[PDB]
């Protein structure tokens, strides 16, 4: 009655039967904005089904030697769905997220992945350069649907370490407990509304603390897949399409 | 009795405004003889 659970959202839902818990990012839901914090003057749009439902993006092998990754949102889904859509054709944003990481492997395999949830994560470069300077490349800020590995997981490639980042929402895939994470996250941003090209808001990491060990004879392919679904989005500022 | 023809207001108007104003929701128009967005300069 707690490792069972079923999350219906849209058309799609997941089915789950080792599970751990799931986690709202700092108590709250993710909800529409309200007429007292608004400060556009027009009318948004609320397409609620077509928009809200879970995307699966493609599947991460996880190895021995792997650093870990991570992904922007709402970056990945500005190219899938109707969601990637309304996300171009308008200028304003707002959304929720409700994300889901499934990694399985059997009663002979071992290790841990760490799927956290980081507020405004902004990639460092790695120079040692005091100004000219390296700056990270558009395709390692915004990386895509493919994501990204780390360089240097043990301080996040931010210079801040990955010992403290437990102050995120987070939950851990510990293969003898769990398969799976669940977090659901609210929208965090200074302004109301704000762009879904230029600003991304959080981003998902999923780091393997420790490694995957398996003895001889065990399969060796064990992928990692990503299943997210905005909740409660709502877009405004109709133009033409700019990606 | 004597000659009679000796016998013989503004627009603006203001108000203790606050803070700027509001804007209330609005709806879809489609219907003749009311025009609001033709003015005469």
């Amino acid at each position: 009655s707690d490792r069972v659970a079923q999350l219906t959202v849209g058309n799609s839902s997941i089915t789950t039967q080792e599970a751990a818990n799931i986690v709202l990012a700092y108590g709250e839901w993710p909800e529409y904005c309200p007429d007292t914090d608004a400060t556009a003057v027009d009318k948004p749009t609320r397409p609620d089904v077509s928009v809200n439902r879970f995307y699966t993006l493609d599947s991460k092998m996880w190895q021995e030697n792997s650093t870990g990754w991570y992904w922007k949102f709402p970056d990945v889904l500005n190219k899938t769905g109707v969601f990637g859509q309304n996300a171009q054709f308008h200028y304003l944003y707002r959304s929720g997220f409700c994300l889901h990481v499934q990694c399985n492997a059997s009663k002979f395999h071992q290790g841990a992945l760490l799927v956290a949830v980081i507020p405004e994560f902004v990639i460092a470069g790695r120079g040692s350069n005091t100004k000219e300077a390296p700056h990270p490349g558009f395709t390692t800020t915004f990386p895509g649907t493919t994501g990204a590995t780390f360089y240097d997981p043990y301080v996040l490639d931010s210079g801040v370490p990955l010992s403290q980042a437990l102050i995120y929402p987070h939950q851990w895939i510990n293969l003898r407990t769990n398969n799976c994470a669940t977090v659901i996250v609210p929208y965090i941003n200074a302004v109301p509304f704000d762009s879904a090209i230029n600003h991304s808001n959080f981003g998902l990491i999923v780091i393997p603390v420790s490694p995957l060990k398996y003895s001889s004879g065990a399969t060796t392919a064990i992928p990692i897949t990503i299943t997210i679904a905005p909740l409660n989005s709502e877009f405004g500022g109709l133009r033409q399409a700019v990606s | 009795d004597p000659v009679e023809d000796i016998i013989h207001r503004a627009i603006s108007s203001a108000t203790n405004v606050e803070s700027a104003a509001n804007t209330t929701p609005s709806s879809h128009r489609l219907e003749t003889g009311r025009v609001p967005a033709l003015q005469a300069a």
